[PDB]
């Protein structure tokens, strides 16, 4: 269990770890309303804590879900046994999570609906849920085998400086 | 042979005890190290549970070379009978999630 | 990139010859039981199996690389 | 059910009592208690952000209970 | 589970033999399993091939371990396998006969098993 | 007894660094266990200078990226324990501890 | 079957690769790389940077 590797490097191991869950979770939890994670390694323990808005679908009943991600990544990076210790959270406010965002316009489209009518009614609720404003883009094809863009926008936006 | 049959059981029952499998997308690992401990020396893994998963009884998620099998009701049904173990074992997990 | 052009022979795998089974043992009066050639002289054969009669070459089967006498 | 409601609770009942008589009775998220403004008292109401729903199925009676000033807490969805 | 009928009682065999991993299926699996002292029971059915493995059954039990059953009707046997484990011995998709087959230590020592054999061993 | 230890702190983010020495220094220097100060190590360049077209192509354009570490480390010398008891509790942000047994 | 399927890759361009999904051509090694600059650049958000300069 030792040495350990140089500082350079531990930063660099603990970014790829922080990615590559990062698109893990998002192939699995796309329909439960993903949102991202926040990583904590705490005294003799691994804290992973899961955010989506849904944490029931994500928990299932039983909690086999839970159990399932668990076991996984327990054999998967060769953690040592019982340290990791997954959690979960719901965020309060949806309107200003992005991610979530555009994951749900996705499965209303690919769902089988119409596009303006769509792109409309996750526009008003990001707003409602307060924002200075917003953006939407569909760039693809539609109506013929020419592709086109699709822009709505309401309010604010900036573009430029840090 | 496509594989022995000491090898399969090795595979079919150590999923049954943890109630998922990982594995990494090679073929030319020499004894597949990091569980199955040193008698699969091919692709064995990734072989046998893809025929599982063409009879359902599994779900695969796959993510930066990295393969990862989960184990459903349907195939613990079948596995359960298979290996012949008691009408009520799941060595896997069995609790409430806190 | 293209298709394949044509071949003057290709062939696979052989058919390992559908010979008759089990005469390897030799049966005369019981309840004795004729052997005949020996059978394989390794720890980890099992002697159960017969080596092969195959004069002028003397080989056990179940290894693949080892115990060949020839004489 | 959006909240985990419970009521009937002591002044003796605070965040910490609760995360108390809920943790080894499955891991909870947080508490919301009303405490009284500018008081630590509680007001009878708690919002229990279990986090799950297995272990609390698990058991209905138990948790209502385990020993508090000889009363019993709800749950209640 | 038996009576101890010869019938009933080779079906006893089978199924804990299964888990035992004792049955040596086809002729020259049962010859290696009685030349080796793994075999504890051997078991012989009705003529479907030569006549000779009836003859050398008998020479094979004599010099190593006397243990040989006969119980005709090669289906009856053959029905009993499967073509893996337990799911269907009924199963078109292949049922075929054994004509022999050879149990070591006539597989898990335990019930039934253990009554069936000794019952049969004293008086033969 | 009374043991030089070293607590190395070492982080990317220069307020979430300071703020978490301020508060061992300051609970240190309250209990006088004779706290010695940070010494703040010089910040190192993680560099990575590439390509910012995929499949090179139009006008020739590079991307400069870079990481800034920060080290800095209070020595103590008092009773172990109660270093380790104090240490490894009251921090906020994801910055990073190493306690050492002795360097001097 | 087979007496061989495999010959020296000890060293060489052959012998690592990229976590595209064993992509190569695209050298890479750096600082622990093993990691493929079209996809570095879709992971300036993804920690291990924030872009600055």
């Amino acid at each position: 269990m030792a040495v350990q590797i140089s500082k350079k490097r531990k930063f660099v191991a603990d970014g790829i770890f922080k990615a590559e869950l990062n698109e893990f979770l998002t192939r699995e939890l796309a329909e439960d309303g993903y949102s991202g994670v926040e990583v904590r390694v705490t005294p003799t323990r691994t804290e992973i804590i899961i955010l989506a808005t849904r944490t029931q679908n994500v928990l299932g009943e039983k909690g086999r879900r839970i159990r399932e991600l668990t076991a996984v990544v327990q054999k998967r990076f060769g953690f040592p046994e019982g340290s990791v210790e997954l959690y979960a959270e719901k965020v309060a406010t949806r309107g200003l999570c992005a991610i979530a965002q555009a994951e749900s316009l996705r499965y209303k489209l690919l769902g089988g609906l119409a596009v303006r009518r769509a792109c409309y009614g996750v526009l008003r609720f990001i707003m409602e849920s307060g924002a200075k404003g917003c953006e939407v883009v569909v760039s693809g094809k539609l109506r013929g085998q020419r592709a086109k863009s699709m822009k709505f926008v309401d309010g604010l936006m900036i573009h430029s400086g840090d | 042979m496509l594989m022995p049959k000491k090898n399969r059981i090795a595979i079919y029952e150590l999923l049954f005890k943890e109630g998922v499998m990982v594995a990494k997308k090679d073929v030319h690992m020499p004894k597949h190290p990091e569980l199955a401990d040193k008698n699969v020396p091919n692709l064995h893994v990734m072989k046998a549970m893809q025929s599982l998963k063409s009879r359902g009884y599994v779900k695969e998620q796959f993510a930066w070379r990295h393969f990862y099998w989960y184990l459903t009701n349907e195939g613990i049904q079948y596995l359960r009978d298979y290996l012949h173990l008691p009408p009520e074992i799941v060595p896997a997990t069995l609790r409430r999630s806190r | 990139k293209k298709s394949y052009t044509t071949p003057k022979k290709n062939k696979h795998k052989r058919k390992k010859v559908k010979l008759a089974v089990l005469k390897y043992y030799k049966v005369d009066e019981n309840g004795k039981i004729s052997r005949l050639r020996r059978e394989c002289p390794s720890d980890e054969c099992g002697a159960g199996v017969f080596m092969a009669s195959h004069f002028d070459r003397h080989y056990c089967g179940k290894c693949c690389l080892t115990y060949c006498f020839n004489k | 059910n959006a909240t985990i409601r419970v009521t009937n609770l002591s002044e003796d009942t605070r965040e910490t009592d609760l995360q108390e008589l809920f943790r080894p009775f499955g891991s909870i998220s947080r508490i919301y208690l009303a405490k009284d403004k500018t008081t630590g008292q509680s007001k009878g109401f708690a919002f229990i952000s279990f986090h799950r729903r297995e272990d609390a199925a698990r058991a209905i009676a138990g948790v209502s209970g385990f020993g508090y000033d000889h009363l019993i807490l709800n749950v209640e969805w | 589970g038996g009576v101890m009928d010869v019938n009933t009682a080779l079906q006893e065999v089978l199924k804990t033999a299964l888990i035992h991993d004792g049955l040596a299926r086809g002729i020259r699996e049962a010859a290696k399993a009685l030349d080796k002292r793994q075999a504890h029971l051997c078991v012989l059915a009705s003529n479907c091939d030569e006549p000779m493995y009836v003859k050398l059954v008998e020479a094979l039990c004599a010099e190593h371990q006397i243990n040989l059953i006969k119980v005709d009707d090669n289906k009856k046997l053959g029905e009993w396998v499967g073509l893996c484990k337990i799911d269907r011995e009924g199963k078109p998709r292949k049922v075929v006969g054994c004509s022999c087959v050879v149990v070591k230590d006539y597989g898990k020592e335990s019930q039934a098993k253990d009554v069936i054999e000794e019952y049969f061993k004293c008086k033969k | 007894a009374i043991h030089r230890i070293r607590i190395t702190l070492t982080s990317r983010n220069v307020k979430s660094l300071e703020k978490v020495c301020a508060d061992l220094i300051r609970g240190a220097k309250e209990k006088n266990l004779k706290v010695k100060g940070p010494v703040r190590m010089p910040t190192k360049t993680l560099r990575i200078t590439t390509r910012k077209t995929p499949c090179g192509e139009g006008s020739k354009t590079w991307d400069r990226f870079q990481m800034r570490i920060h080290k800095r480390l209070i020595d103590l010398h008092s009773p172990s324990e109660i270093v380790k008891q104090i240490t490894s509790i009251s921090i906020e942000p994801g910055v990073e501890v190493e306690v050492t047994i002795a360097d001097a | 079957q087979q007496l061989y399927w495999s010959h020296p890759r000890k060293f060489g361009q052959g012998s690592r690769s990229c976590r595209v999904c064993s992509n190569r051509h695209g050298l890479i090694r750096k600082y622990g790389l093993n990691m493929c600059r079209q996809c570095f650049r879709q992971y300036a958000k993804d920690i291990g940077f924030i872009k600055l300069d």
